[PDB]
């Protein structure tokens, strides 16, 4: 539980990341 | 069946996405310096120069700011194999281990403040170096993986 | 310690990582193992899926220690280090002899099964003498 | 079974912290309103 | 925007009632085996009401459960009654009666409020339910199992939560717009 | 050699409370979420994060937020001790896990077999062994005699491949 | 949580009291009881006493209901009602 | 923080195993349990 859960947390982590990025240009 | 051993690779297994993540990140922003560098450098305009010295100041900042955290996870990837004695993988990984160890305490750039400087960055020569250290390295983290995959399911049915 | 500090400098809150470096990474860690609090806790969706798993795993091992050191003062079990010959064979700390000048040094001596025949080597290069004169030495 | 009662003890102390989050509303309405 | 928001919550609530009334009219909660089958006992299905015989001689047959110390009592009338899931739904009903008042009456702010409330309650009212149900069953015949119609009771109660927590919303959204234009009027 | 399963740390607590524990969890959440943004009367204590709260709270860790109001505290109370009742119940079931799976003596002689009875033991319907059972003038085995010849209905065998299988296929209640 | 009030009102560290009144004081205990954290902790040493107590007082009480709770799930006693015609 | 989490658990792991055991304890009620035990002596009068 505790690795899918690190590998849960850097799969959200990156698709925040594309998000924000997305957001940000549209800034 | 589990064991220590098992639980070490399943950690590098999830840790090496991160690896690959700072190479392909590497490549990105130098391909992007390529596109600068290749492209005409005429800085005829004020503005031009400062937004264009300025970019690449940036770039080379997150690329310093970025290093520190490949290099030591890779470390912690030696030590966790050297203690659940896995004694095949650490002697892969001893390599690399010492080649960023060399990387980060030369500075070969006659500045050694850095290890990518603004000013020497820009250079033909280095540029086309570190493009293929990356894109290098983005191979052998990616066959890492695998590998790390691979003993992970070998140990864990048997 | 070291997902969090990722998670927290590449895809900050937005400052975010000024908190949760790796050092702080590790105190918050080390102070949820140790049901302890925290100066700080993760604000973003991935810090705080680390932090999650990291409580529930810190809540079994310390439910389980206690357990099991419970069991463990509760019922006393003494193991023999020895169940058989070969494990007394294949052991050092433990030395072993006949009495000298009898049948089971004969028998020992004389003998065809492997385990022992190591005895016998065991016993016939043996410092001091494992060897005894009478059943009550 | 063996715990059905801290459950029930759970959802009638949400039901009552309910009810007492729309007494307080209703009062500081009627309140605020004069 | 709010426009989808509340449809959300209408075909939630629309959803969630719908499931719970199946949920109790069906009789697919349980897998066990009981003594009563004709031939430990033979293999049924049950629900709230009625158990039903599978692979048996008596095969399709569905009887009427026969309930039945003054908790245990209690316990016993609860179950029969199933007054709980019966109030999760009406209270699930009367919440989408609220939304759609509410998307009429778009003055009187208070409605889409009523509507969270109940939602809320339907879920607990379910919760209790459910815990008086597995209760119940106990007593003091194994390898049972639970059916589709607890899965689809417990969906309901996620449901319920989510709609409740989207009422809560557009009732905070609503009220700022209102205040803030008042205050700034 | 019994292999633990994966997820046999939940074994202290039936499916039934773990399923009840994520259902109240939601709930609690959703009504601190309620009694805490309802009140056009600011506050921290969105769907988020009293998702986060009583996640922390259920895990004996706490956070950085803290109910301020009388009905979020209500809940927050009512949640500490449900949460304090069964992370004791868990931790104390599982002591009791163990320290019976530590209690547990093998049979490993005659006396183990004879005063229990959770295990039929029976030999060959003729042979040496049920004469000198029978005819024996020892404490133990006249005990063991007195079980034997008992209702099984039939510890005896005919054959003993019969009595081989017999064991094979009991789950352990045969010797 | 009352002589924490009392003490937190009348002997302020020095503001001190809407910290630690009647209902912050019922909280911290009530926080301190379930083994959980606090929003505000004593700065002042006779709270701190106070305080310091309770804690004891509660780790005492929770490891004591565990332990008892682990023997009692652990050995059946099944006790007749009956042991005599009185 | 080490320190107290060991020595929390073992107070509350040592005082489960002093209740466990105090609640095992099945005192003498039969011949039987006086014959097999062997930590209390019994007799009887020397001539009867
Ligand atoms: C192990 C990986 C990740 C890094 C170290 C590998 C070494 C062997 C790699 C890294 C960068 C590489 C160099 C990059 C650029 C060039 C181009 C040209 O001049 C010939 C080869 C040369 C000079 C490469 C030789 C091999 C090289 C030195």
């Amino acid at each position: 539980i505790l690795i899918g859960g690190l590998g849960l947390a850097m799969l959200v982590a990156l698709i925040e990341f594309c998000y924000k990025s997305r957001s940000e240009s549209k800034r | 069946a589990f064991t220590f051993a098992a639980f070490c690779y399943m950690l590098t297994l999830v840790l090496c996405a991160s690896l690959i993540f700072f190479v392909i990140w590497h490549i990105i922003a130098f391909d992007e310096l390529r596109t600068d560098f290749k492209n005409p450098i005429d800085q005829g305009n004020p503005a031009r120069a400062r937004e264009r010295l300025k970019n690449i100041e940036r770039i080379c900042c997150l690329l310093r700011k970025l290093v520190v955290p490949e290099y030591s996870i890779h470390g912690l990837f030696c030590l966790m194999f050297l203690c659940a004695a896995e004694w095949v993988t650490l002697g892969l990984n001893i390599p690399l281990l010492f080649y960023h160890l060399w990387r980060y305490f030369h500075r070969p750039a006659d500045g050694s403040e850095v290890m990518y400087d603004a000013v020497s960055i820009m250079n033909a020569d280095i540029l086309n170096y570190c493009q293929k250290e990356s894109w290098c390295k983005l191979a052998f983290y990616l066959l890492s993986f695998f590998y790390y995959l691979y003993s992970m399911v070998y140990t864990l049915v048997s | 310690s070291v997902v969090l500090f990722l998670v927290s400098r590449f895809s900050p809150y937005e400052e975010s990582t000024n908190e949760f470096g790796i050092f702080n990474s590790l105190w918050f860690s080390l102070g949820a193992f140790m049901r302890q609090g925290c100066d700080i806790s993760p604000r973003s969706l991935s810090g705080r899926i680390v932090g999650g798993v990291w409580w529930f795993f810190t809540l079994i091992i310390i439910s389980s220690y206690t357990a099991n050191l419970a069991a463990f003062l509760t019922v006393e079990r003494m193991v023999s280090p020895i169940e058989s010959a070969e494990d007394l064979s294949k052991q050092t700390e433990i030395a072993y002899g006949t009495l000298d000048s009898g049948s089971t040094k004969e028998f020992f001596r004389r003998s065809k099964i492997a385990v022992f025949d190591k005895m016998w080597t065991y016993m016939r290069s043996a410092e001091p003498s494992v060897f005894v004169r009478t059943t009550a030495e | 079974s063996n715990v059905a009662g801290v459950f029930y003890i759970l959802v009638g102390g949400l039901g009552l912290a309910m009810l007492v989050a729309l007494i307080e509303f209703c009062y500081k309405s009627r309140a605020e309103a004069k | 925007e709010k426009g989808v928001q509340v449809l959300l919550t209408t075909i939630g609530a629309f959803a969630a009632f719908g499931l719970m009334t199946i949920a109790i009219s069906t009789d697919y909660w349980l897998y066990t085996r009981a003594l009563i089958c004709n031939t430990p006992g033979g293999l049924t299905h049950s629900g709230l009401w009625r158990i039903c015989c599978l692979e048996g001689l008596k095969r399709g047959v569905c009887v009427k459960i026969n309930h039945f110390d003054s908790a245990e009592y209690l316990l016993r009338v609860v179950r029969a009654s199933s007054i709980f899931p019966i109030l999760s739904a009406i209270l699930l009903l009367l919440g989408g009666v609220c939304v759609a008042a509410s998307r009429v009456y778009k003055s009187k702010r208070n409605i889409i409020l009523g509507a969270g409330i109940l939602f809320v309650a339907a879920g607990l009212s379910n919760i209790i339910g459910v815990i008086v149900y597995i209760s119940a069953n106990a007593g003091e015949k194994n390898h049972y199992s639970y059916g589709w119609s607890f899965y689809f009771g417990g969906l309901s109660f996620i449901l319920a939560e989510v709609i409740g927590v989207l009422a809560v919303n557009i009732y905070i959204e609503r009220s700022r717009e209102a205040h803030c234009q008042s205050r700034s009027d | 050699k019994s292999k633990p399963g994966v997820f046999s740390f939940l074994d202290p607590l039936a499916y039934e409370i773990w399923m009840c524990i994520v259902f109240a969890y939601i709930g609690v959440s959703v009504v601190l979420f309620l009694v805490s943004r309802f009140s056009p009367y600011s506050n921290e204590f969105g769907i988020f994060n009293s998702l986060w709260f009583s996640l922390g709270a259920f895990m004996q860790q706490g956070c950085d937020i803290s109910p301020r109001s009388l009905s979020g505290r209500i809940v927050g109370g009512v949640w500490w001790f449900f949460t304090l009742i069964i992370i004791s119940s868990y931790t104390a079931n599982l002591a009791a896990f163990l320290t019976v799976e530590r209690m547990v003596s093998p049979i490993e002689s005659a006396e183990d077999l004879a005063k229990q009875t959770e295990i039929a033991y029976g030999t060959l319907e003729a042979g040496s062994t049920k004469e000198f059972f029978r005819r024996s003038k020892i404490a133990v085995f006249e005990k063991m005699w007195t079980y034997m010849k008992s209702a099984e209905p039939s510890v005896f065998v005919r054959t003993t491949e019969e009595g081989m299988i017999r064991v094979r296929k009991s789950k352990g209640k045969y010797a």
